[PDB]
């Protein structure tokens, strides 16, 4: 179960492999939009937070 | 124009980098690879223009 929108949680990830493989989690997505970063190129990029 | 000027477009992502002074008139959709895409699709089969 997820949290409400007024008390949304935030989980910090800083010491894990950023493997963007969201395809196996309900692949027929209703709204999959990307802002500033390409969809397929995100898997080969490093960030801070 | 106010919410117009659709005649000028661009390509945000392509299957391969264009050669120097290379021109591409076609605007086919990039294949996803992990999922067979014929028409519209999700992750990696969006419209380039």
């Amino acid at each position: 179960r997820f949290a409400s929108v007024y008390a949304w949680n935030r989980k910090r990830i800083s010491n894990c492999v950023a493997d963007y493989s969201v395809l196996y989690n309900f692949a027929p997505f209703f709204a999959f939009k990307c802002y500033g970063v390409s969809p397929t190129k995100l898997n080969d990029l490093c960030f801070t937070n | 124009k106010v919410g117009g000027n659709y005649n000028y477009l661009y390509r945000l992502f392509r299957k391969s980098n264009l050669k120097p002074f290379e021109r591409d008139i076609s605007t086919e959709i990039y294949q996803a690879g992990n999922k067979p895409c014929n028409g519209v699709a999700g992750f990696n089969c969006y419209f380039p223009l």
